């Protein structure tokens, strides 16, 4: 129960770190870049190398084309990983597509949400 | 190999260990935690717990289709759930900060914080951090030592 002890340093993972994507592109906005880069050097501080970066697409779209367009989505991220000093060995890249939705594709909102890579950190 | 009664305090610890890397916005005096549907290793927190902070943790089990878990329910240990339930439960949470940790850890895309790995030499777990960021929790990532801590012999 060390975390007990923590002040206000170093908590990068708050609601601006979601990594979103404009309807059908698949490329960061230098706001997420950087958001990135803050996040692959916080996973680096504490010893993580390796993590599996998953892509996701919204509603619009036939699954195929979307499946595609999770991938890259997940790519970009990859790349930035990359820069940031991780193995790229150690960068699991998968493509979920439109198949598991975090929001309500039924809400403008929601969709945009849903075009987002997850970064999920194995044990 | 383990026992299911060792596990189960195990699920405990590193539950607890969890907790002190993580911030409610506005921290209650008295965590609930929730236990929803089918567990294996729930058992002790079962029993209830104390923090290292003084706070206590009450803890209940809860149905899968009750609707206000996101309000009853600061920590929410999820059992095991189809894909449908799972998504009944995150639309009862969507909202409120919850922390959320499942039992198992094969259902690690969308939905909890962090997903077990409980059988096995050491307890691990795999975390979702798009999960994280959307929680509404702060989470502090040196948490991750926990799950890697004890994957190293
Ligand atoms: N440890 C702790 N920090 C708190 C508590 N209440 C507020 N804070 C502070 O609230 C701040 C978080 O601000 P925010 O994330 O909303 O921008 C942190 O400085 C955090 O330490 C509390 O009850 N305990």
């Amino acid at each position: 129960e060390q975390g007990f002890e923590l002040r206000d340093e170093g908590w990068e993972f708050g609601m601006s770190s979601k990594v979103l994507f404009g309807n059908n592109l698949d490329r960061l906005n230098p706001d997420s870049r950087n958001t990135l880069t803050k996040i692959a050097r916080a996973l680096l501080a504490v010893d993580i190398d390796k993590v599996r970066l998953e892509g996701h697409t919204d509603n619009y779209g036939d699954e195929g084309y979307n499946q595609k367009l999770s991938e890259r989505r997940a790519e970009s991220v990859a790349a930035v990983f990359r820069e940031a000093g991780m193995p790229a060995a150690n960068i699991e890249v998968r493509g979920l597509g439109m198949s598991k939705p975090v929001a309500d594709n039924k809400t403008r909102a929601g969709r945009s949400e849903n075009r987002r890579v997850a970064i999920i950190v194995p044990a | 190999r383990t026992s299911i009664e060792q596990r189960s305090n195990a699920v405990s610890q590193v539950l607890l260990g969890i907790f002190s890397y993580v911030r409610w916005p506005k921290e209650p005096a008295v965590l609930q935690l929730c236990v929803v549907g089918p567990t294996e290793y729930a058992d002790g927190l079962l029993r209830g717990m104390v923090q290292a902070n003084g706070r206590r943790v009450h803890a209940e089990r809860r149905a899968v289709d009750n609707p206000d878990l996101g309000t009853l329910c600061n920590v929410i240990y999820l059992g095991v759930v189809d894909e449908r339930e799972r998504q009944q439960v995150f639309r009862s949470l969507a909202g409120h900060p919850v922390l959320s940790i499942s039992e198992r850890g094969t259902e690690c895309s969308v939905g909890s914080m962090f997903c077990l790995n409980v059988g096995g030499p050491r307890i691990t777990f795999e975390a979702n951090l798009d999960s994280i960021a959307r929680s509404g929790v702060r989470v502090h990532p040196s948490v991750l030592k926990l799950a890697r801590r004890q994957a190293t012999p």
